[PDB]
RNA sequence: AUAGGUUAAUGAGGCGAACCGGGGGAACUGAAACAUCUAAGUACCCCGAGGAAAAGAAAUCAACCGAGAUUCCCCCAGUAGCGGCGAGCGAACGGGGAGCAGCCCAGAGCCUGAAUCAGUGUGUGUGUUAGUGGAAGCGUCUGGAAAGGCGCGCGAUACAGGGUGACAGCCCCGUACACAAAAAUGCACAUGCUGUGAGCUCGAUGAGUAGGGCGGGACACGUGGUAUCCUGUCUGAAUAUGGGGGGACCAUCCUCCAAGGCUAAAUACUCCUGACUGACCGAUAGUGAACCAGUACCGUGAGGGAAAGGCGAAAAGAACCCCGGCGAGGGGAGUGAAAAAGAACCUGAAACCGUGUACGUACAAGCAGUGGGAGCACGCUUAGGCGUGUGACUGCGUACCUUUUGUAUAAUGGGUCAGCGACUUAUAUUCUGUAGCAAGGUUAACCGAAUAGGGGAGCCGAAGGGAAACCGAGUCUUAACUGGGCGUU
């Protein structure tokens, strides 16, 4: 669901970004070396894609 | 230079009718 | 801008099933009395536009 | 991995450029040929034009007449109606199932095959073959 | 009594990029000619206004079910229609969206200044016009110079960006973030002052108008069977039991109330202010103008209209000496990483012009090269008819482009170099490839947690035949097909 602190940290870390569940775009998935994703987000995506 | 004025005429002029 | 149908052609051809076009024969609008009944008779039923003119008609009726 | 993707082979044809040298194959003249109206910027002749000859779409007579009533009659396939939602296939209703279109005021039912769930059709017309198929599937056709 | 005249108080006048409304309004061009038609109510001239303009509260659509001002967007659809039925022009009904708002006058009585609007003073809040604070880096290597490499630390709600002797989160200026207004102001409210009318009862309901005749013009609609709208001209009603419209026209039905006005938003535009962005240009590009450019220059004038950027990190911009005319220019010296960066200054290509060396060349005839090929000079190798340069002599041999039946052509074009210089972009449509899904496929505007998700209005396809009514795996043709045409795979 995305929180204040997790976002403000990483704003300045260059190789790391943080997105909410809806913010998932194709280039990013491929962009970063590792995609983390909370198990909570997984269920969101699970449905968004059907 | 300052050097830049060309008002080149019209051909030049005299003669020619070259049989018709 | 959308192509405009060549409006005149629209009023002389109708796309058929398989993608043909069918038209009314010429030569049947006046000065008839001197033409054989057989000839005039054969000019009533519509007919398909030939293979050679297909090119033209299609270019006239993009939205056929 | 963002430089290891590549498109399906033969999905991106290069596309004529022309006017760039002998080798290219489309140099100098650029596949336009020598002279004439068809070369030249903005060349070409209009559609239907066939030299000054009287064009086909003018030699031949007009024969129109547009029904205008036809414009508000739809046709219904048997394949529909099952998807009508409520087992009553009505003057509209189909309309609501997005299989007719508001402006429509008439409709036939047409043997376009395949009806299963019993259905009653009301206020429509229906072909000899369609009636039979409906009825033979437990359907009812009241006017 | 007017006109006339003096004074006075107010306001106007001129300029200005576009957007907007209005008065006028072309031709090139297209039709492969040209009159109708097109270009087009465009270009241009004119008048006027606002922050937006205009439009607007049905004498509107619908079709017997209903909707409910105007404006804008996507559909409807290049459809219906218009049309020397040519070229072309091109709706509406209905549907999905943006935004939504409704009020006065045609009037007198009572009650009276009561709603409201503008102009204005104050207050308040909120933006604006200066500002404040703002984290954390050192060691060493190369070097003229470290921000670079390597090592080890540190800040980060700050790794936007610029600068600094080469590429800096921690040198500087910032950035995130948190703060600030003495004064003047935009915007909201709250009131004071001015001007304004609110409210109830009972009334009223837009005539030289509607319509018609003549002539034009507008409506997609060219007079056409042409409704509808506007009016230059001549006419001219009904008035609610009345009147308008429903595309000739009549009946019935239905629906609306013209001949007075106002009205916010969704819409348009950018002379100009601020901030931010770019698969935009980088000095023949990009503004005409990176430069003291609308300049120099040209023109009586309207008006036209250039060229031209870079020393270095820092001027440390060359004290002094020598030749020379107390010259020009030069050589030393000195500065600097570099002077071959010396101001005619980063890089310094090409045409073009010289000095030096090797080889050839003064008995030889032509697209000047090419195949052969000695000698010479030079390197080789250990020789070994090998590399490089030149090229006696010799076989063959008439440049390039274009245009043409055909060109060495005495047919075109080019004095040479360098830079620039010509199949693009948008939207439709169809085919091929490719991808998704599949009898289904896909959404448009718009909403938006903004490349997602929503939105299926709609478009294409699954059914065809017939001008059409209509019929339907058939249908059309005909009284009817032994049939036939188009379709059914
Ligand atoms: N001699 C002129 C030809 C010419 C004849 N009459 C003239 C008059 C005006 C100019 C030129 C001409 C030429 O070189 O072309
Ligand atoms: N044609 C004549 C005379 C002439 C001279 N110049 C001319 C120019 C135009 C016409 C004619 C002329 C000649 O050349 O002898
Ligand atoms: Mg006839
Ligand atoms: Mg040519
Ligand atoms: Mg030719
Ligand atoms: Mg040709
Ligand atoms: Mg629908
Ligand atoms: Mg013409
Ligand atoms: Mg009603
Ligand atoms: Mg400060
Ligand atoms: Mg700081
Ligand atoms: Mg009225
Ligand atoms: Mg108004
Ligand atoms: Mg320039
Ligand atoms: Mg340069
Ligand atoms: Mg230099
Ligand atoms: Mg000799
Ligand atoms: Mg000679
Ligand atoms: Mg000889
Ligand atoms: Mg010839
Ligand atoms: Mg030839
Ligand atoms: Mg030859
Ligand atoms: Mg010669
Ligand atoms: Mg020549």
């Amino acid at each position: 669901e995305l929180d204040e602190n997790l976002f403000l940290a990483a704003r300045n870390l260059h190789k790391v970004d943080v997105r909410d569940a809806t913010g998932i775009d194709p280039v990013s998935l491929i962009a970063f070396d590792k995609v983390v994703m909370t198990a909570d987000a997984v269920k969101q995506v699970e449905e968004m894609l059907a | 230079h300052i050097c830049v004025t060309s008002k080149w005429f019209n051909i030049d002029n005299k003669i020619v009718d070259h049989r018709p | 801008p959308k192509i405009k149908t060549v409006r005149g052609a629209a009023k002389r051809f109708k796309k058929t099933g398989k993608g043909g076009f069918k038209h009314k024969h010429a030569n049947l609008r006046h000065i008839l009395t001197k033409k054989a009944t057989k000839r005039k008779r054969h000019l009533r039923p519509k007919a398909m536009v030939s293979k050679g003119d297909l090119g033209l008609v299609i270019a006239c009726l993009p939205y056929a | 991995r963002l430089n290891t993707l590549s498109p399906a082979e033969g999905s991106k044809k290069a596309g004529k450029r022309l006017g760039r040298g002998i080798g290219s194959g489309l140099g100098k003249t650029g596949g336009r040929g020598h002279k004439g109206q068809k070369s030249r910027s903005g060349g070409g002749v209009r559609r239907g034009f066939e030299g000054g000859q009287m064009p086909l779409y003018r030699r031949l007579p007009k024969f129109g007449f547009t029904s205008r009533k036809a414009a508000i009659t739809a046709e219904i396939r048997l394949s529909d109606l099952a998807k009508v939602e409520g087992g009553v296939v009505d003057l509209n209703t189909l309309k609501a199932a997005n299989i007719i279109g508001i402006q429509i005021e008439f409709a036939k039912v047409i043997l376009a095959g395949e009806v299963t769930t019993p259905v009653t059709v009301r206020g429509l017309r229906v072909t000899k073959g369609a009636r039979a198929a409906i009825e033979a599937a437990g359907g009812k056709i009241e006017e």
